[PDB]
């Protein structure tokens, strides 16, 4: 029972014992695997009263009991080292709100776990056995504050934490000191997304991606996730989406697809908006609103027309939901964009239309702001036309070519450049059986 | 947490300073500061001074400045302390429009452009356009070349005919060669 | 120090495309 | 929204055919006016 | 022409039969996209088949 | 710092040890590709005719000769199985005497042939 | 079942005429007397309910209902329950005797089928299936599996239902590929050309639906004009000038039923009238076709505007392909219609983009666009690989 | 080495390669270590001479050493169709295998047998049998109680003389009256 609970952890420690003698890939991925199966046993009734007794005994095990806080009494230096650390890993696991509610207790514990005899020698030894999420995933909760008077001061524990993560960013020595890292960024990112202005993300950019391989595509996507949101008000759209496009593409998430990928999708949906593309939410009908899309759809629904009021109405309606996702900042722009979009379409299809007939769409809307409004539109390209008011003729271009240009062959080049994608990758993985079969 | 103190023109300040940032013509940072902002709309809408740049940006970003250019002329903060960028912005406004006119118009009556520039003297305009170095005959701003085409760099790639292609060949040949 | 240390990891990591080409020599 | 429709584009819109027929009258009726 | 029995197009504003002529191209991407269709499918299947 | 000096140092050898190989390969690459060539040119025209009888196994089989010779020989490593065709007029080296290739079906022997009008000239009516 | 489900549909569609209402449940009101239709005629009286289906002796009787024929009585049920039980009791020991005597294999399944088909008459979507299952359990013949087809077809198409039946239609036809030798492929493609006609068929079984005829129809699941009508319109509205002017140009099939039903008068009729390359004539013929065709029939209505504007658009292709240079004025003006409004939805085809039409509002003039080297051929190329590339990214997304 | 490699690797003439391959195990002497892993590359070749050249340089570096690993590399090459090839492999291994025998190394028996096998085999060549009988007597040289040493960890120091006999004997089926040079590295236990 607690036995079997312990027995599982015995296997974990037994697999920790694998890593203990130089064997992570087993251990970590097992620990990874263990992290999931961790939900099973969970709790910590006799698992720990039997753990703190099974392993060995250490001062910190005592200070850990301050987190335990209970009564058992009863009767009943090596193996009890990183196991204890690996259990401090599970300590954090005992903190999930699994076996906890207020980790603000555990906050200090975390430090008092993190900082002492830990966050010390571990550079290549601990391999992302740090979970700074599960470090912060704790603090994540409490950042429901509100309450804290943030934090302490303002809010320095987080500033500290940032600096502490910074204190890791040093510790990210790239000795392999990586994996967990840009969660730190991601934290800081979402910390920006909490308050700060990401743009130092550019510095965070400037450092790195979570290099590289063994990082969870999840994070690597979650990397992109915020990293998308960089370009959000960085107002790069593709790349933002490309992140999403590199995030949802192969980030592995079903359980976490649920609330969390919606988020992704939300901004993702928000992307094509940035481009005014309005894909068919005909899919985004599905696994969406419910709780995510449909305002986006309403947006799309509006953005299909981009009818400012009807547009605004959605916003008018969903602003809080927007506000809930802070996609509100968006769309304030695509308003006239779609207006200008329509302006472009089923309309520019003459080599003109007039001033006033194209002004008619503005005679539908406004006048001689047209001049601006058209220049407003022409300004961006995003249409191609000309005018002369001296002509009063809003002169709407071809947009007509052939592939005479290198334009296709650009794409061919684009295709060409990709010729190495799977081709060079085949060699990227050629190794593994081929090389391990030698073993 | 800073309810500890708080103050009012703090709004005006950033308002000015966003409008500054706005005049400073750094868009994302401008907006990402709105993003940076702790309470945005709660703050924002509650400040006309903050409500200029946004509504402006609406006007601004895509390029119709009509009321905006008027709005700031009417702006109580422009009326209060802000006129610093107001004029700055006006230019900064029109340079876009200048390109927009450029885009929109090969040729434009030196009237219309001025009318677009909200100028009174067209020599006002004329300077710009010729500062812009715009082909101009009587009464009319022209764009014979609306753009910068050629002008040195961005070469050796993106329009190297076989060269790239050959490089690409060479590349693909290295996709053939690095194929080891 | 640890300077000297993970310098290996490069070589450590290097070890490999090698062994592909090993398979490649075979494969050839 | 139901289960499986013909799907996309999207539902587009509606109230056209008759609106057209209204004008298919009118247009033609206008053309009858013509 | 409507049946492409002939190659030309009508000028309304002009009132003319505007020039036109027969060919278009060779079926290639046509030929290609087939594979471009073909592959992933069996492969994604295979890609799955490994997973 | 130190035992690396012992330890660490030794691994540039591996670095090197790695390094050599591609070289060998590229050669070997070329090696095939140059060797690969005549492998084709093994085939050549001045061949003889026979009738494929039957494979003993892949790149083996009994066939016929226009001399009636039937012997264990080789065949296309070009073909395989579904590629291999169980009775064929065939292509044989004289001396190497092996199957160079099938002959797409022969026709005109005796018998005394067949009627062949390919696109007859007669319209009816 | 057929008229049932349609006179269901008809009145459940009742919009235009009280007769659309009236004529439909008219029979039904007698047909519920014909067959004990209540249990679905029950929900069928909840079908069109909450519009005009709101007047019933059991479910709902409301004045906003223009249909009171969506009424019942419990006698219907007593009658039914009697009928049903009668039917039931009959087959009960009969089938039980079919069980008792171990009597027949399909002959056992026979009174099962009878048991089942009641539910068709009854409007029971239940035992008939289980009955069919226990018919099919007794099925030693793909002909009994044919009856599965029938059954499942009577199942879904009694409600004009969807997938499971179609899936069954697959499943039932999947067993032996025979297809009732020549035929049940018909029923397959028929019902399939109805299944897929939900709401689509569009290109898909429209052909198939056009193709085989009249090689079956069903009575209770369909009439023959039905497919003809249905087959035509979609295949029509979908397929090629050539095809249509190869096929619906006419068929003895057509030639038989041409105007025989007037239940058309339009479909390709006014469309080949369109295909005559009209402008104005066909412009009514649409809605003339529409309300005479689309609103009338199950999917024909349910799809609605798929049809509407494409042929609307379509001709313009012709009209374009005629003219490089066409004055939209000469079009929209000289075609005696709303220029602008025409132009508007026509302009709504700019974003639908199926216009090569290069078109003016002001000068009211139309021009063309062309595939050239771009085509889609050298055009589409981009994405096609991309998706692969994605899957290829997906490919490498495996690794481990 | 790297030069020598490609030089060997690239070159037209085999024995060049072969010898060059052979010559490796000298500049490679001090580490026999990867030499098997190294010649593992050339353990495989289209070419025997390659696979010939392999045997020595490897058989050289471990002559006074171990690595059945290195050895066992060559055992298929002891079966490499050409007796001349394996003839080396015979010798080459036996160069390693004096004093090492008997369940310390069991396979020696086979090896010795394989000699005898070959030596008995009438269809194994006097390429094979030659080397075998030699490789046999190699293991048996100086009443089999004597060893083969170079860069002697005893001293830590090279012996040029230890080298020479090999290099001398290197060309032999070229010039048969040679091998007596091999007596150099003979070393007392």
């Amino acid at each position: 029972m607690a036995s079997t609970a312990v027995m599982m952890d015995v296997d974990s420690s037994g697999v920790n014992d694998l890593h203990h003698s130089e064997k992570k890939y087993a251990e970590e991925d097992q620990v990874q695997e263990l992290l999931k199966v961790l939900n099973e046993i969970s709790k910590t009734t006799l698992t720990l009263d039997p753990r703190y007794i099974w392993r060995s005994l250490k001062d910190l095990s005592s200070l850990r009991n301050q987190e335990l806080l209970n009564a058992e009494t009863l009767c009943f230096k090596t193996i009890e080292v990183t196991a204890e650390i690996n259990c401090f890993m599970h300590l954090l696991v005992q903190l999930f709100l699994w076996d906890s509610k207020e980790l603000e207790q555990l906050v200090e514990f975390n430090r008092k776990v993190v900082i002492p005899n830990l966050l010390c020698y571990y550079n290549l030894r601990s391999l992302n056995l740090i979970n700074a999420k599960l470090w912060f995933y704790i603090y994540l909760s409490h950042e429901t504050l509100a309450r804290s008077s943030e934090e302490i001061n303002s809010d320095n524990q987080n500033i500290i934490l940032r600096s502490t993560m910074m204190k890791f960013l040093k510790i990210a020595s790239l000795k392999h000191d990586n994996e967990t890292k840009a969660m730190l960024i991601n934290l800081i990112l979402r910390d920006f997304l909490n308050n700060g202005e990401v743009d130092s993300a550019s510095d965070f950019i400037s450092k790195l991606e979570y290099p590289h391989t063994d990082v969870s595509s999840s994070l690597e996507a979650r990397y992109f996730f915020y990293l998308s949101k960089i370009n959000a008000i960085q107002l790069d759209y593709s790349t933002a989406n490309e992140y999403i496009i590199a995030a949802i593409r192969k980030a592995p998430h079903n359980s976490k697809s649920l609330g969390f990928l919606q988020q992704s999708n939300k901004l993702h949906c928000c992307i094509q908006l940035l481009m005014g593309d309005i894909p068919e939410l005909s899919f985004f009908h599905q696994s969406n609103m419910q709780k995510s899309l449909l305002p986006y759809y309403h947006l799309t629904k509006a953005v299909k027309l981009g009818d400012l009021k009807k547009f605004t109405s959605t916003i008018t309606k969903y602003k809080q939901l927007l506000l809930k996702d802070d996609t509100y900042q968006l769309c304030v722009r695509l308003r006239s964009n779609v207006i200008k979009t329509g302006i472009r379409i089923i309309s520019l299809t003459y080599k003109k239309i007039s001033l006033r007939d194209i002004c008619l769409k503005l005679n539908l809307d406004s006048e001689q702001t047209v001049e601006y409004m058209v220049s407003r539109a022409i300004r961006d390209g995003v249409i191609e036309a000309k005018i002369n008011h001296e002509d009063g003729f809003i002169e709407t271009t071809e947009l007509l070519n052939i592939y005479d240009s290198e334009d296709p062959q650009q794409v061919f080049d684009e295709r060409i450049k990709f010729a190495n994608q799977l081709h060079d990758e085949y060699l990227v993985s050629m190794r593994y059986p081929e090389d391990k079969k030698t073993q | 947490n800073h309810k500890l103190s708080e103050s009012d023109k703090k709004s005006k300040l950033i308002s000015l300073y966003l409008l500054n940032l706005l005049s400073q013509n750094n868009t994302t940072k401008f907006h990402s500061e709105l993003q940076y902002l702790d309470k945005h709309i709660k703050n924002l809408e509650d400040d006309s001074l903050l409500s200029y740049p946004i509504k402006l940006d609406r006007w601004l970003m895509e390029g119709s400045y009509q009321k905006a250019w008027d709005l700031l002329q009417s702006g109580s903060q422009n009326i209060s302390e802000f006129d610093s960028f107001t004029d700055i912005l006006k230019s900064a406004i029109r340079d876009e429009i200048a390109k927009n006119t450029e885009l929109s118009y090969d040729f434009l009556p030196l009237s219309n452009i001025k009318a677009l520039l909200f100028f009174n003297n067209e020599k006002e305009t004329e300077k710009f356009a010729l500062e812009r170095n715009w082909p101009i005959v009587n009464s009319k701003v022209y764009f014979n070349n609306q753009s910068k085409e050629k002008a040195d760099y961005e070469d050796e790639m993106m329009h190297e005919e076989d060269q790239k292609t050959n490089i690409i060949e060479k590349a693909m040949d290295y996709a053939i060669s690095i194929e080891n | 120090e640890q300077k000297i240390q993970e310098t290996e990891l490069k070589i450590r990591s290097k070890t490999e495309n090698v062994r592909r080409l090993e398979a490649q020599r075979n494969a050839l | 929204q139901t289960n499986i429709w013909e799907e996309n584009w999207d539902d587009v819109e509606v109230d056209d055919d008759f609106t057209n027929e209204l004008k298919a009258e009118l247009d033609r009726y206008k053309r009858e006016n013509q | 022409i409507l049946d492409k029995i002939f190659y030309g197009v009508l000028d309304q504003g002009n009132g003319w039969l505007y020039v036109y002529e027969t060919p278009n191209q060779d079926a290639t991407y046509d030929s290609a996209l087939e594979l471009v269709g073909q592959l992933n499918k069996v492969v994604d299947q295979l890609f799955e088949k490994a997973s | 710092y130190f035992k690396l000096k012992k330890l660490e140092k030794e691994y540039e050898l591996l670095t090197l040890q790695e390094d050599y190989i591609k070289d060998e390969q590229r050669h070997l690459k070329r090696e095939l590709k140059r060797a690969q060539e005549e492998v084709k040119r093994i085939q050549s025209v001045p061949l003889v005719i026979g009738q494929f009888l039957e494979p003993i196994d892949q790149n083996t089989g009994i066939v016929s000769s226009t001399t009636g010779m039937s012997y264990v020989v080789r065949i296309l490593s070009t073909l395989d199985r579904e590629l291999l065709k169980p009775s064929m007029s065939v292509a044989l080296h004289r001396h190497s005497n092996a199957l160079v290739d099938i002959l797409p079906p022969d026709s005109d022997s005796s018998i005394s042939v067949m009627g062949e009008n390919e696109k007859p000239d007669v319209t009816y009516a | 079942n057929y008229e049932v489900s349609e006179k269901a549909f008809l009145l459940t569609q009742s919009k235009v005429s009280i007769e659309q209402r009236k004529e439909a449940a008219e029979f039904v009101l007698a047909k519920i007397k014909e067959e004990e239709m209540a249990p679905y005629y029950k929900y069928l009286c909840e079908e069109y309910l909450v519009n005009n289906g709101q007047s019933d002796l059991e479910h709902d009787e409301k004045s906003d209902s223009l249909n009171e024929w969506i009424k019942f009585d419990q006698e219907l049920y007593n009658e039914l329950c009697k009928k049903n039980e009668s039917k039931i009791k009959e087959l009960n020991e009969k089938i039980q005797k079919l069980e008792e005597d171990d009597e027949g294999e399909l002959e056992q399944a026979q009174a099962w089928i009878n048991l089942g088909e009641y539910y068709a008459q009854i409007g029971d979507k239940d035992n008939a299936e289980k009955t069919l299952g226990k018919s099919l359990s007794k099925a030693i013949s793909t002909g009994a599996k044919i009856d599965v087809m029938l059954t499942i077809a009577r199942l879904g198409f009694f409600y004009n239902d969807q997938l499971y039946v179609k899936e069954k239609l697959e499943a039932v036809n999947s067993m032996i590929e025979k297809g009732g030798d020549w035929e049940r492929r018909n029923r397959y493609k028929t019902y399939y050309g109805i299944h897929c006609l939900a709401v689509r068929n569009f290109k898909e079984a429209a052909k198939l639906l056009v193709d085989s005829l009249a090689t079956f129809t069903s009575i209770e699941l369909t009439s023959y004009e039905s497919i003809a009508t249905y087959a035509s319109v979609t295949g029509l509205f979908t397929l090629e000038r050539t095809d249509l002017k190869s096929k619906v140009i006419d068929s003895p099939e057509l030639l038989s039923l041409i105007s025989t039903t007037a239940a058309l008068q339009s479909i390709s009729s006014l469309t080949i009238s369109l295909y005559a390359s009209d402008y104005a004539s066909y412009f009514p013929y649409l809605l003339e076709t529409y309300a005479n065709v689309l609103i009338p029939c199950k999917y024909l209505n349910r799809h609605a505007d798929f049809f509407v504007r494409e042929m609307r658009r379509k001709v313009y292709a012709q009209l374009l392909e005629s003219y490089k240079t066409l004055s939209l004025k000469s079009m929209a003006s000289a075609f005696g219609v709303s220029v602008a409004f025409l132009d508007n939805d026509l302009g709504k085809f700019i974003p639908n983009k199926q216009l090569n039409c290069v078109i003016d509002r002001v000068n009211g003039i139309v021009e063309t666009n062309r595939p050239d080297n771009k085509n889609a051929q050298y055009h589409l190329l981009v994405k096609q690989g991309d998706g692969l590339l994605t899957k290829l990214q997906k490919y490498g997304a495996a690794v481990r | 080495v790297k030069r020598l490699l490609h030089v060997a690797v690239s070159d037209s003439n085999d024995d060049v390669r072969r010898a060059a391959v052979i010559a490796l195990g000298f500049v490679l002497l001090r580490d026999y270590t990867t030499v098997p892993r190294i010649v593992q590359l050339l353990s495989k070749s289209h070419n025997a001479h390659v696979r010939c050249g392999t045997a020595f340089a490897l058989g050289i570096a471990c002559a006074g050493k171990g690595l059945q690993s290195a050895i066992d590399v060559l055992d298929p090459l002891t079966k490499d169709p050409v007796d001349f090839v394996r003839q080396a492999a015979m010798i080459a291994l036996s160069m390693i295998l004096i004093q090492q025998t008997e369940k310390l190394n069991p396979q020696v028996a086979d090896i010795n047998k394989n000699f005898l096998s070959v030596i008995t085999n009438k269809h194994q060549e006097g390429l094979a049998k030659f080397g075998a009988c030699v490789a046999q007597g190699i293991m048996n040289a100086g009443g089999r109680n004597v060893t083969i040493q170079l860069e002697n960890a005893d001293t830590g120091t090279l012996d040029t003389k230890s080298v020479v006999g090999l290099v001398m004997f290197s060309q032999f089926w070229y010039w048969f009256p040679l091998a007596h040079f091999l007596s150099l590295s003979f070393t007392p236990t």
